[PDB]
Formats: C-alpha cells, structure tokens, sequence
C-alpha cells in the first residue's frame, strides 16, 4: 500500500487541488487537516496502482508491500515525465535496476479527436460506420464478415 | 477493514439535491465508458444531444487501466500493420472455442471489426506501440501487440474530455441505482447517485443511459486476506455496480455463471501473457514437468475444444488444477530459461530483453516487480512461483458475464433478437439501458481496444435510438425521495444504534460495509467454487450459499457508514452481494460442467452439448422478488470449422 | 488487525526490573500448570522450597478451559465409578494404535496411572459430575465422562492458589525466553518477562523450570480470516511460548510435525465429541452417505490401524477428505436425526435430551450455540454442517507435538532414556528444565484431566531433582540486559521509524505484530500443509516455506509495538514463527505419511513401518544457528495385542 | 465479539478492579479513562469465551458474533451464581430458549488443597506416588500396569 512522507508532504501548498487525494482510483488518499498531511485512510483496499505516487509533485508517497506476502527492503520509484517515464527498482538485498520507458509520442493535452473526419449526417447515422471509419480501419473498405451459410 | 479518523455523518433530510438533464448518461468513465463519449459527441451533433459522463473517481487513471497495460490484448491487422496479420473469421472463431463453443458471433465479429480502428486513432492521440526496425506493430500473441502503456488511461481520458467536454464529466459521484420511467416499467429513465468529496445528492435524468461500471471484483475471498486483500488481480475499483443497478431495473443476465479465473504470477499477480506469447517462457510443476505437454491427453475428452490452437483457457487452467490437486506445486514461471534462450549468449541482447521483462511490469502490475524487489527475485537467476487467483465477475477479458444485448441489423441472426423490444446495437432487455464492456455479456476477449470500441457501437445507437423513438422518460419523484432516504441510511443508522456499544465496529443492530463484505466473501468463497474448494461446488453447496446470502442480503438494510467514503463502501458492497446472488443463481440453473478451470460442478462433471449448448439468460423481478431463468440456443452465425 | 486507542510506550532502559527468587518456577497457570503448582506446594515443604506461578493472564480462566468444558477426557475407572471400567493396558494400547503406532507408552501408562486420582479431587473440589440414577459417572464414550463444568477452570484455580497461595502467583507477566546457567549451556537458571499492566521487567531465578505455556494456535490461517479470525478451536490464547523457550533453549522437541486437525462443527467449531460418542449423531455428506462406511475400503491398507476400534482419529479425517476431496460437501452432523432417535418418541425425554445438546456448547464453546441462534438452526430439526479446521500444535489432546520428556524409572526403557543428562520424570534434554500438557510431546490424550496430572507427575519430580541434585545455576547479567533491550526494542523501534509515514500500520521499516501474523499464516497455509492445499505438502513446497519463514524471522528484527499489549502480541508473534520452522522441518524430515487426515506428503504418500516407526527428536543450536535430527525407534512398551 | 454497553457500564469505579479488564484470558477488555467505561480493544483475537460478560457485575457486556458468519439477531445471555448458571438463547427470528446448569457443588473458596493427606517425607519423595495416593485413585494399592515381556 502507498503511504505518505511526513518531511516531504506539504499538504499541496497553495495549489489548486490536492493531486494525491484527486487521483486515486479507489478513493484512499485524504487529508488530514489537522497535520495538513495527506494518509491513506483504507490501506487494504489498495491496489498499488502507483497512481497518487506518481502525481505527487514533492514526490512524498511511496509504496511499501502489502505485509501478507513482502518482505522487507523493496521498492520502486517512478519518476514521471511528460514523454517517457524513470524507474528505479531496489532489491532487498540492496541491487538498484533502472529503467525508462516511453510513455507519449504526442505533447499532453493536443488531441483533437475528431480530426480530419467528415461532418456526421442523419444517413451515415443509420448505418453500421463509426467515426472515422472506414477509412481510419485502414481497409480498402468497410471489414466484410463471412456470415455462417 | 476501514477505520475512520472521523465522522462524516448526514441525514437525507439534510442533504441538498442537484438535479442534472441530460440525452445519453454513460456511468462509469472507464475504458468503456470514455468510448462511449468520444463516440457519442460525435453523433450528438446532429440533434444538439447532451452527453454526460458520471464516474466515481478521477477519469484520468479510473478503473482497470490506472496502472497501465504493457499490451492491447486485440488487434485483428486486417492490413499488415503488425508482424502478423488475422481474418475476421477466425477471431470468431477463436473466441467462440476459447468459450467452449458459447459466444454470441454476431457482437464478437461486431466489435472486430470496429476495434483496429480504435487501436490506429490510440496511436494517433500518442500511445507509443512497440515497433520493430521495420515500422511494423510488434506482435505479443496472435491478437496482442506490445505497448508504452504507463499513460494509456491518461490517453484515452484526454480524447474523452476533448470530445464531451469537462463540463459534462461529473467525477467522485458514485452511481447506486437506476430509476425507470414512470410512463413505462420497462424503460429507463436515468440514475440517482451520491458525491464522495461533499453532500449531495445527484439525480440525473436521461432519455437513453450506458452501463460501463467495469465487472466485480472482492465477492470472492482472495488468496491474501490481510492489506493484500486489496492485490486482486482485476480491478479492485469495479465492484458489479451495473450488474445491480441493471438487473434490479429488470434487464436480463446472460452466462452470469461464467467467472474468469486468471492464472498468473503468485501474489502480486503480474500478468504472464507477455512471458508466455513474447518471451515463450514454459510454466512446470515443483519436479519439472511442463505440465500443458504431460496434461495434453486429459483434454481428448474434450473435443473438439480440447483439440483447438490455442487451447481454450479454461482447459489450461484444468490442466494446472490437476497438478494442483495431485499436489505438483509450486507452479513455475521458468523466466530464467526464457530469457537465457532467448538472448542466445548476446550480453546485450539480453539487456535489452530483461529491460522489456520488467517494462512489462512496470507498465501494468507494479506490485509484481515490488514482489521480485522484496523477495529479491531476479528473473534471469530464478523462477517464479505462479498460481490461479479467486474468481472475478466481468465481460471483456475471458469471462462473458454480463447483459443479454441486442447486436448489429446486419449479424445479428432471428434467434437472438427475440428478448429485445428495441433492436438498437448493445441495448439491454430494457429499453433506453445500453450494456458496454464488462457490463456487456456474451462477447468476450474485448479487452481495453474492444471495451473502448463496445463503448463507441453503444454510442452510436444511443443517438440513433434516441433520434428515432424520441423517448421522453418522466422520473417518478416518489421513488427518487425514497432512494433518497436510503442512500443515506446507513449514516442515520450508526447515529441511531453506536449508542449501544463502546465501540463503533462492534454492534448488535448493524454491520460496517467491510464487515459485511468479509461475509460475503466467506460465503462465495466456501459454497460458489471459491479457492476453498479449489473451484468446486454442487447442488447442495449452491442453495446453502443462496440461504446464506438471503441472510445477508436482510442484513444490508442494517448496514451503517461513518462518512462519505464508506457511505460509498456500503453501496459497492450492496452491489457486490446481489452480483453475488445472481452468480450462484446461474451457476446453479446450468447442469453441467463446461468450463472446467473455471468451475466444476462434481453433481454434473461433463460439458452438455445436447443439452447446454446454450446461453444461459436470467431477469429479476423486483415488484415479485422472483428470478426468471431462460435457455437461448448457440447458432452460428460466422463461417468456421474447427 | 489492531488499532491502539493510544500509545503506552518505554524504552528499556527506563523500565524497572523486578528480580524474583525462587526454586521452582511454573510458566502458564492453566490446567497443566495449576497441577504443578497444587503437587509442587505439597512436597515442597520437605526443603522449605518455593513455588512460583507466572501466567500472563489470570489463572481464573486463563487458558484452553475458559469457557469451561463439557466433559473430562481421560478417565480410566479402575474400579467402577462410572458406567464403564477399563484397564490400564486397554489405554496405553488405544492411544499408540490412534496415533498410528507411534507414543511413548512408557509416559502415557505413567499419566494414565494417576489420572483418575486427579479426577476424583475434582469432585471432591465441586465440579459437578454428571451421574446417573445408581449414582454412576455419566460415560461419553469409551474414557470420557459428561460433567456441568462451566466453573471447571476457575475450581482447578481456586485449588491451585489454596496450595501454593497467593503471593506466589504473578498474573499478567508475559514470559518470553528463559535463562540457563552462565557455566553450563545445558542447565536452565530462570526466565525472562514483563508486565502487560506497566512498565516492569521480570528476571526469574530458579532451580528447576516448568514449560506449561499451552500449545500453539493462529500459526495458521483460519477457514474464517475477519473477526472470526478470533475464533480457533483450540485456545487463541495459546502461541507456542513453551516450544520457542524451550527449543530456543536446546531442548529436544518430539515429534513436531505430528499436528492436530480437529473435526468440529462448522465455523464455531463446537465440539463432536459428546454428539458421536453420547448421542449417537451420524455424519453424512451433502448427498445422505454416511462416509465411515462407504469410506471403509479406503482403511484396509492401514494394517492393522483401519482394523483398529475406535478407528484412528486421522483416519477419521481422512474419510471426510476424501469426501472433501470428491467435492460431496456440505458435511452434516445430523442432529435431529440423533435427538429423534434417542427419545424414542417420549417428548420427555426429548426435553430432557434437548437441555443436554445444549449444555454441550454452553459449557464449553458458546459461539457454536450463538451461531445456531444467529442462523436459526434449531438442533432438533435441522442438521449442522461440520468441518475439519485448520492444524493447531500441541501435545494435550490428539497430537503429540512437544518436548522429548524422561519418563518414571520403572516404566522408561533404556531405549528412551539415551538422550537424558537427568533421569528425572517430565525433564526435558535440557538438565532443570521440565515440560508438562500441551509442551510434552509423544504422550497425547492427556486432555484436561490428564495435562493437570502430569503437571502434578513433574512437579514432584522437581522437587525430588531439587533436593537431590541440589541444582544452584547463575544467570548471565549481560544476557539478562541484552535480553531486556530486546524485550522492549519493538516499543523502541517503533518511536524511531514511525516519523516516516503518516499512518502507523504502513512503515517501510517495521511490521506491527498483526501484520507479521497474517504472513506467517499465509506461508503456513500455502506450503505447510495447511487448509489452502487440504492440508497437503512435499518437499518443494516445505523448503519454499522455510526460505519465506526465514525472511519473516530476520523481519521480526523490525518489529514494532505501539503499547504493552501489542508488545505481548509481538513476542507471541516471534514464538509462533520458530514454532513453525520446528514444524516445517520437521516434516520435511519425515518421509511418509503416518497420518493421513492430519497432512499429506504427497512425494511420499505411504505409511513406512519399515524405516520411520520412530519417534522424531530434533535439536535447535542457538550458538551455531543448527537443527539436528534423529529417530528414535518405537518400542512398545506396555503388555498389549491388536 | 464482546461489546461494553455504555449505559449499564460504570467503570468498576466501585470496586477494587476492573472485572472484564482482570478476566479476560486475551487481554482484550480494557478502560477508556476518556469515558471511564470498558471496551475490546482487539475484537478479531476475541474467542467469544464470555467471561468478561459472566464477571461483568453490571451486566454491561453482551456477544455479538463473528461478522465472518454470523446473521445480526443471534445471542447468547447467561446469569452466573455460584452453584448455577442460567442461559437464555435468543434466536434471529424470535424464539428464546432458557437453561439451567449446575456449576459447583461445594462453596466457593471451600477447598483444602490436602484434606486428610498424610505429610510428604523423604521416603515417600523417592516413589511414584503422588499426593493422597494410592487412595484417592480409589484403590488400596497403587495401580499396577503389566510391561511388556
Ligand atoms: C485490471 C486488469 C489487469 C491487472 C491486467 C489487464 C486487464 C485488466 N485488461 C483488460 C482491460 O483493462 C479491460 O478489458 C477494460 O479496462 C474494461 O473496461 P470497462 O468494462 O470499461 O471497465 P474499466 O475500465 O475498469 O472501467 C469502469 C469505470 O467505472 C467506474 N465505476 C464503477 N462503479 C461505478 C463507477 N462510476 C460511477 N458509479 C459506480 N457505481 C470505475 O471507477 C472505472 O473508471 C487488458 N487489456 C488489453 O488490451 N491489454 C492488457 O494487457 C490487459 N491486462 S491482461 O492481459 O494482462 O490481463
Ligand atoms: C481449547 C479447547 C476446546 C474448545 C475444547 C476442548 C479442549 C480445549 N480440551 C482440552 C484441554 O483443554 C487441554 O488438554 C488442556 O487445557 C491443556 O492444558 P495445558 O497444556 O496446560 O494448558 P492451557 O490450559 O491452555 O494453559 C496454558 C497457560 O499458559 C499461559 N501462557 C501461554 N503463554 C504464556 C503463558 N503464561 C506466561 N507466559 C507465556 N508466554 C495461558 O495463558 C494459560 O493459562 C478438552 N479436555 C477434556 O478433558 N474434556 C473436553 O471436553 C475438552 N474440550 S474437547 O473434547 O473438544 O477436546
Ligand atoms: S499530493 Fe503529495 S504533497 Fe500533495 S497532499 Fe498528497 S502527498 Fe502531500
Ligand atoms: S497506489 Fe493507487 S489505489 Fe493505492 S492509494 Fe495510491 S492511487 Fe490509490
Ligand atoms: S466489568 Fe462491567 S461495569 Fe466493570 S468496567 Fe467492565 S464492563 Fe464496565
Ligand atoms: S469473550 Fe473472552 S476473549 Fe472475548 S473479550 Fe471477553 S473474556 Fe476476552
């Protein structure tokens, strides 16, 4: 499960939208007005899905094993960018992998989603074509299926 | 187990109501989901429609994809775009006999060959597709290709919102029941819901509403019952939220009997399609034995599934489940063997395998990389131990559990068609309620490509329908204050009873939703084939399991919530329960055993083809309280041989 | 899981130490011990000696006889006070042929002989004995008889106190290692504890010690894993101490993987007992078949166990897995069938007979009769479903798990005193160290009546050691003053890490007790033959548990305590650990399957009379971190045929 | 597990000890010097032996089973004196049963350890007789126990 660094969590400063508690899939980041630190109020309904460590912009969650099955010592590190993504993997017994991986070949937040396609019409609305298509298939034309004889 | 650290209680009375209109709702913003409305904007254009998209957390990293995949699980390649190109008819194929012989074709070859569409626009908005020096899409199996999937969800979250706009995207608002138009009882009229971040009540109206809630994880105990209990291997987020809402609305199930369980690395559960396609790594028992070789005779029996390429599933799993029983385990992933045979002695050439090795992780299921870290595993030294997890409710993996829905005009045959009032691609018995993704049974193998292309069919109709049969649902403002009422009640029902104990958790008058989930999970897992019984069950074993949920089901209406978050909690163990129910109804209405694997019935042990080759389609009805139990017969609809 | 209201911490060196000095020190006050210290108070007086009682609880109700019990397990009647008379050799021979014939008959004649004797003072004392109209004992079976004991361990407390009084008593001290003598690392000198109720630090001095801990429960995990995690058969609050303290020691243990898998009714785990052997309940599984029969074949390869009357109790259990196995459940302890039959028709008598099924629960296991009440099953017209829990490890009743102990020098062949330095009775390998109940090993059937004898048999033995020997070891100061930095280093750690997150139970640096616990749990269930498996194992799966106990031990180095209580929890976290690497390796050692119902090891699935119808010794060496094994081959030595 | 009902708990503020904190063989029950009244403080390592509720003066600890298993409705209530017990079992749907056990048959307190034992001596130390035998095993001579040839 994840879990919060006191000495690095600023309980989001003067931002907008506390990223942790914004992100979770599951509802399990909160904060904790007292502290004005951020705690994951249900540790056993996580799924170590990495997300709120990965938007932590002081980078003050971690995630520790679930205690049924690690031991420990383990960890993994994201460092997230904008095109490609850093890991770094630590053993148990102290052996340090690093990885990077490309995560977008296109700047965030430039989808146009209907680009290029033609306007949609109360005909095309009545047949099997979705948007896009056929062309965006790659198919000479519209996929024909084999109907059983 | 939720401690609260402290209250967040509201009575209904006090809570104010938000009242939202709109044409096409899609609840859930999921990979289904986000389809949906990047297709129905599209449309909606032509008759000013509203779309509005409700999810319960943040659509950015919502539901199953929030970590990522390390693959895009189908992509037929009717062109050549990847290391291997595939015929429509034999995915039917395949689908169907992965099946054992049940899978509507007409929705399967439906959203195939819709679905590479999908996949080439995901790599125009900037999913980075593993390729090869020759530009080509770099194949894991015969349907997968490899991906940079870390930002998959962020991706297609961002194509949604460009589509629908931000304004119609209604997050960390929990949908717990649909309302039906007063005008006609069997017609849908939109859904009521809660926020988890503040009090509110949401009331949304719609003339046409799309089920993309995801399946149902948690009904069964899992094989770690501590924090890991929140390492399943599906996503822990879904909880069967359509299935309730849906089928309390009346619209019918089909092969609801139909679970998936998933064969993986032990614990964490990474997954083990890439060592398995990709790196063609051999999975053998404690003494060695590749154990798919010394079980390949015990599948004679089932021909002539058992005699398929690729072998169905759950006659893979069969064969782990006999090693299992005659106690060969553990089960090993020889990752150490595949990546020195793949390297061929080539230093680099390993380096650059074992970088893609932990991708595969890193991209997907964290957790399994965490696991090698903490028990310092090192894939290239050692093996890893493998083991099939608890059973899962969903639609879009390898399990078709979900709505009966109509298909295309143009496949879908007469026999199939005869339960729909509306014929309107993925619309449910219902009319206006569409099905998508896990919510959508009987077509499988959909996968995050396939769950975004259901989406975008369902859209389309939506509009279609709506354009139409110009449908005017009324809401019955009568049932929406009762609802009211109960959504919070488990907020009034801790202030009205905490009072008898000096301890919040410990109560005679009420459960806390993880108390009443341990429950339920108990119950699954010892009579609904559950790892206690190593999949198995009977007769006898379902009706106690029904007795036993009858119990439970009395006792969610004493159910209580500390606050917000757990108010959620309740209604997600609400939804899980009468998943639950309708699960072990199918399971037992189905006499025979035809997913071994998966399930065995020992009072039925042998698949049925004279008799059971057939869907297995259910309704419930709440005004009688009564369960309603049909038989479709398999046609097929695609061309294929064995 | 455990959430403290608040903290209650201490470092080491802040707490007080209270040295105590005695001659004989009693670790455990239930029913072994309470023997003890009642036998031990009445010789003791021939030296003016002094006796010590250390239980961590409060010997009122502490212990496996809380709740009270139903019946007195072992009585012999030599002479005909209860409806039926047996022999001394009719027992010794009982006991060897249900342990599959292996026992040390010269320790069971030796408690069989004095039994009786014990029993008798408990009615003198005021335990309600069920009798018949002539006044006779009230039979169960064959060497049981029913008693009203409700009160039965706070009777057997208020003897123990009258003779051994008060002061001598220290309640709420957890003992957690014991002390040997600074110039001989064969002789034990006293034990270290401390207080659950403040900051204390306990050194006991003494001559001669007696394990009486109980045996070890919660090293598996449970068919119940929530709140009914609580909820084992055999005592919670046992944990293994005596095995961790005594083995860490270098004592002996025998036998260790001789484990107990009791058959009980499902969930509450009431007793069946008085159901098979006084009502004459039959089991059946889901489809009527009443197994002992149908199941009859599968015990003719036993030779001559499955000829044996009673049938072995493993065997038993065998016949319910294989049921188990074949998917027949649920298992039913048909009740209303048992009750119908014995009253005949005469409501009455039914009545009567009623009032008794219940007494049977409320006097011993109350959760059983709130589960029927929770789940409205009235006895008398609905059956009960049953079911074999988890494995549990003691030497008290059906398993002989424990320590190598010296038996009576006219009943102890030499065969079995080799491994002794002192030939005293009850004395383990270990010179001034003795163990009694639940930790003395390879003399089983003991039960209540028999664990309070042989305390009663070490404690004289004790003071005979004592006077004769005239024992005066020395502690080691260092080893005391590492010791109690030790005892209160989680407490320590806890405050030192505890600033890296902002939740408690989530550290990367220490685990919380609960935490270590539900791993533990999970290695024992999933490779030590534990219910995951149905209670099977090999070779493979017994060294893949070792290598992930032995992550769990170096990680108890990092364990944390928020308060006394949970500092307790910790130290019985840390004696449930090495108690199950005492049971893995030993079987791991053991190349046969002898008890089949309690384990299987199915590498080695037969019964081997020809090379391991031997008892197996093993040693843990502390200085050199070493486990040595041996067998001793069996004997018989009381005059007996089949 | 065992829960403390607020209104009929005091704290044992009228006795020497806390009864339920004292008893209890797991030490689970204890008091909240807040509220001065008891509650579990580890419910799932509770075994539901009732012996916080049968020592409970005020009557202010009742048993509400296992969540795991147990339908809400279900108890079990007993009324300890000192040569009996009573226990009403209450069913979900209604129906109540009472019983009525013996526990003891002598007073409380009553027992001398040794009545009518003679004194140990050194003689005797070196036997295998225990204290009152052969007697109080209700034979003349101890019992006897033929080894094997
Ligand atoms: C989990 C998982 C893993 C681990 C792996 C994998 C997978 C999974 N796959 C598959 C996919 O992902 C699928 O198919 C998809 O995603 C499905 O979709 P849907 O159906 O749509 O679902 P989701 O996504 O999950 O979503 C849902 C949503 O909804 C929501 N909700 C719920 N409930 C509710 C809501 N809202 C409001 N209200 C209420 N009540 C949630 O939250 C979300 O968001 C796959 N695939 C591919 O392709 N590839 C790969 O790789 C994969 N993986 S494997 O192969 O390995 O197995
Ligand atoms: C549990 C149970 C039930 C439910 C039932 C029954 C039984 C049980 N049984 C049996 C008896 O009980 C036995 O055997 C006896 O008890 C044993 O003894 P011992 O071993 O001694 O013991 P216990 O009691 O448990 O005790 C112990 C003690 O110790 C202590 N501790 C621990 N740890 C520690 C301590 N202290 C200090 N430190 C440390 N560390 C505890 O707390 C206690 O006190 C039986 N029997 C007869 O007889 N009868 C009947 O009925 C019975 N039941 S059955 O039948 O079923 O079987
Ligand atoms: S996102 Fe990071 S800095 Fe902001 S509240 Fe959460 S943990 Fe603290
Ligand atoms: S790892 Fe995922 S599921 Fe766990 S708290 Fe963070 S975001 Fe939520
Ligand atoms: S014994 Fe009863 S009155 Fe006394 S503290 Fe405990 S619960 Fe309260
Ligand atoms: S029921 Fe027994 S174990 Fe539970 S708290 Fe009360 S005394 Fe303690």
């Amino acid at each position: 499960p994840s879990f919060v660094n006191p000495e690095k969590c600023d309980g989001c400063k003067a931002l907008e939208r506390t990223a942790c508690e914004y992100i979770c899939p599951n509802d399990l980041m909160t904060l904790d007005k007292e502290k004005m630190k951020a705690y994951n109020r249900e540790p056993d309904m996580c799924w170590e899905c990495y997300s709120c460590v990965k938007m932590c912009p002081q980078g003050a969650i971690d995630v520790r094993g679930y205690v049924d099955y690690s031991p420990l010592g383990g960890a993994c590190v994201p460092m997230r960018g904008t095109s490609d993504i850093m890991w770094t993997v630590k053993y148990r017994n102290g052996k340090v992998l690093r990885f990077k991986f490309a995560i977008r070949t296109t700047p965030w937040g430039s989808i146009q989603p209907f680009e290029g396609f033609p306007e949609p019409t109360e005909e095309a609305l009545k047949s099997e074509l979705l948007a896009g298509e056929p062309e965006i298939i790659g198919t000479s034309e519209f996929p024909q299926v084999k109907k059983k004889a | 187990v939720y401690y609260p650290k402290k209250y967040e209680l509201y009575k209904a009375d006090e809570v104010p109501t938000e009242v939202v209109e709109t044409d096409i709702l899609i609840i859930g913003g999921g990979f289904s989901g986000c389809g949906a409305a990047y297709e129905a904007a599209y449309w909606a254009k032509l008759g000013g429609l509203k779309v509005t998209l409700v999810e319960k957390a943040a659509v950015e990293r919502s539901g199953a994809v929030a970590q990522g995949l390390s693959a895009i699980n189908t992509y037929i390649d009717l062109t050549g775009r990847s290391e291997r190109q595939n015929t429509l008819e034999d995915y039917v194929r395949y689908v169907t006999l992965d099946m054992m012989g049940l899978a509507r074709e007409d929705l399967v070859a439906d959203y195939a060959r819709h679905v590479d569409g999908t996949v080439h626009l995901f790599e125009k908005w900037g999913l980075p597709i593993w390729k090869t020096p020759d530009g080509k899409y770099v194949r894991e199996g015969q349907w997968q290709i490899m991906i940079h999937g870390e930002s998959y969800k962020p991706i297609i979250a961002e194509a949604a919102k460009m589509a629908v706009g931000e304004e119609n995207i209604y997050e960390r608002v929990f949908i717990f029941e649909l309302l039906k138009d007063n005008n006609d009882p069997n017609a849908v009229a939109g859904a009521v819901g809660f926020s988890v971040r503040e009090p509110k009540f949401y009331v949304f109206k719609a003339k046409a509403v799309i089920l993309a809630t995801g399946g149902a994880t948690l009904l069964f105990r899992p094989r770690s019952t501590g924090e890991a209990a929140g390492r399943t291997w599906y996503a822990i987020f879904d909880t069967g939220s359509g299935y309730y809402m849906g089928l309390k609305a009346g619209a019918m199930l089909t092969q609801f009997e139909h679970r998936f369980i998933p064969f993986r690395f032990k614990d964490g559960y990474g997954p083990v399609g890439a060592w398995f396609l990709f790196f063609k790594c051999k999975a053998k028992n404690a003494y060695g034995e590749e154990y798919i070789k010394t079980r390949a005779a015990e599948l004679e029996k089932y021909k002539p599934y058992g005699a398929a390429q690729p072998i169905p599933t759950p006659l893979r799993n069969h064969q782990v489940m006999l090693e299992i029983m005659d106690g060969n385990q553990p089960i090993y992933m020889h990752t150490e063997e595949a990546l020195a045979e793949l390297a061929g002695g080539d230093k680099k050439k390993l380096k650059h395998i074992y970088e893609e090795a932990f991708e595969d992780f890193l991209d997907m299921t964290v957790s399994q990389a965490l696991l090698w870290a903490c028990q310092n595993i090192d894939p290239q030294e050692q093996p890893s131990e493998a083991a099939p997890a608890e059973p899962y409710i969903m639609g879009s993996h390898s399990g078709e559990a979900g709505f009966w829905v109509c298909g295309p005009e143009d496949l879908m045959p007469e026999e199939y068609a005869k339960l729909f009032p509306l014929k309107y691609n993925r619309m449910t018995t219902v009319k206006g309620l569409f099905a998508i993704g896990d919510c959508a049974g009987a077509n499988p193998h959909k996968f995050s490509s396939g769950s975004f292309t259901e989406g975008r069919i369902a859209a389309k109709a939506a509009v279609r329908f709506i354009l139409e049969q110009k449908p005017n649902p009324e809401i019955d403002d009568a049932v929406v204050e009762e609802l009211k009422k109960k959504a919070y009640a488990p907020m009034e029902r801790f202030m009205q009873y905490k009072d008898l104990s000096t301890a919040d958790d410990v109560n005679p008058e009420y459960i806390l939703p993880w108390q009443g989930l341990v429950r339920l999970q108990k119950i699954m897992d010892e009579y609904a084939a559950g790892i206690a019984t190593i999949y198995k069950t009977n007769e006898k074993m379902l009706q106690r399991a029904l007795e036993l949920l009858a119990f439970l089901k009395e006792d969610l209406e004493k159910l209580a919530a500390r606050d917000l978050h757990e108010l959620m909690r309740a209604w997600e163990l609400v939804h899980r329960v009468w998943t639950a129910e309708a699960h072990v109804r199918h399971m037992l209405f189905r006499k025979e055993t035809r997913w071994p694997g998966y399930y065995y019935r020992t009072d039925y042990p042998e698949l049925n083809d004279e008799e059971w080759k057939c869907f297995v389609c259910s309704k419930y009805d709440a005004e009688k309280d009564e369960w309603t139990f049909e038989k479709v017969p398999y046609v097929q609809v695609i061309e294929w041989s064995f």
